């Protein structure tokens, strides 16, 4: 899995 | 300046409406030209452009990573068609980050007074620097790397003192200097450290928030904590 | 013609590159150059010209619905910024349009000699008059439907005599064109009585296929079965 | 639902 980051 | 005669309104207007049918290339381009107008930008203008922007550059560094794979692989084939496509694709990212900061330095941050706005900026500029970083490779490889840290740090700083450990934008940062730590600066423990330490503090100010505000923060430690468990 | 300048072989391997990436205005620029050589287009390549463009104004078509939509709401609100920007991407849809049907045009249908051929650009050309079709208000609003009808009727009279009621395209290019009768034409019991027949042929022709032959042509078989169940 | 149809 990719990791989550946020706008 | 192709939205220079478009009023201020009609520009957030229709950004709203590009949203609405997924057109984010146009929702980038009238967010722009709102920005261009020279006043500064409410907190629901400012994430119109950070949604705006983060939907373009995600396709890309999407298009550029199955690219970058199948770059590899044929080098593990023959023909300079991959590579130049690839370069393509990191030109147009590169332009697109470029677009952004430059919008960011002209003038944004620096009449960016308050906590929120101040914060949410320079959180977009190590974004859109870590963005960089990840296709660069030559002279300034490091140069990029610690404009990003430079500018997460120097939102970090502020947050800290000025907003409480549950403030959506608080976490939404320190989440993505966590993720920078971690694939960017090959700091993994630094990442896991800074994504605990986010997590633990929010929890223990959960009590003070209303349930809208509960909904908000919740979502984004949700976040840190499928990280956490990606990785360790 | 900012692809004069590349090969026709690298053309294509791009364009197969940014369907991996599924960076569809890139492929559709691509296989737009790789036709403008002037040489006949393979299967294949012909595949990836159709997807290229479907992708591309399947986007607009999205967008176009959802802003149609919105500003009929807003004249059941005022300002003409939903208007304005409707026609801007209804503008740019019909654009892309008059790109392939200038393709086809210049000089694809002419130098199609084979059946397959001549029906699979005669069923874009129908495609593409119908797309056209869904935003067509004014003057010619009746002349781009009967060109729709034309061309699909001269790719069934074509397939009809020269294919098998399995094959793929003839397949497609009924469902198209039921489609066009069911949504354009206001005619759907002609797009019912299209649909059953060309399924029900189908289904009798099925024996004479291998087991990756049937596969292709059950597979638009179920479309048309699934148009049939909404449509009755 | 919206019709389906094929390029
Ligand atoms: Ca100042
Ligand atoms: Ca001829
Ligand atoms: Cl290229
Ligand atoms: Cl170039
Ligand atoms: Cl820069
Ligand atoms: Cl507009
Ligand atoms: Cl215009
Ligand atoms: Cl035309
Ligand atoms: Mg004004
Ligand atoms: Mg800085
Ligand atoms: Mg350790
Ligand atoms: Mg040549
Ligand atoms: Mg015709
Ligand atoms: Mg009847
Ligand atoms: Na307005
Ligand atoms: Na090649």
């Amino acid at each position: 899995i990719r990791c989550s980051s946020v706008s | 300046g192709a939205m220079g005669s478009m009023e201020r309104a009609s520009l957030i207007q229709k950004a709203k409406l590009a949203e609405q049918a997924e057109r984010y290339e146009d929702m980038a381009a009238f967010m722009k030209g709102a920005v261009e107008k020279g006043e500064e930008l409410s907190c629901e203008e400012r994430n119109l452009l950070s949604v705006a922007y983060k939907n373009v550059v995600g396709g890309q560094r999407a298009a550029w990573r199955v690219l970058s794979s199948i770059e590899q692989k044929s080098n593990e084939e023959k023909g300079p068609e991959v590579r130049e496509y690839r370069e393509k694709v990191e030109t147009e990212l590169q332009g697109v980050c470029d677009t952004v900061l430059g919008l960011l330095d002209s003038h944004l941050i620096k009449e960016a007074g308050d906590a929120e706005s101040r914060v949410f900026y320079l959180k977009m500029k190590g974004d859109y620097y870590r963005y960089l970083a990840e296709v660069a490779t030559g002279d300034d490889k490091k140069r990029i790397i610690d404009s990003a840290r430079s500018a997460y740090q120097e939102a970090m700083d502020i947050s800290k003192k000025e907003m409480p450990p549950t403030n959506p934008i608080r976490l939404g940062l320190a989440l993505n200097f966590s993720v920078f730590h971690y694939e960017i600066a090959n700091s993994p423990e630094e990442a896991i450290s800074l994504a605990k330490t986010t997590f633990d503090e929010a929890m223990a100010d959960l009590h003070t928030l209303s349930e809208d505000s509960y909904k908000d923060s919740t979502l984004i430690m949700q976040l840190l904590r499928d990280n956490l468990t990606l990785w360790t």
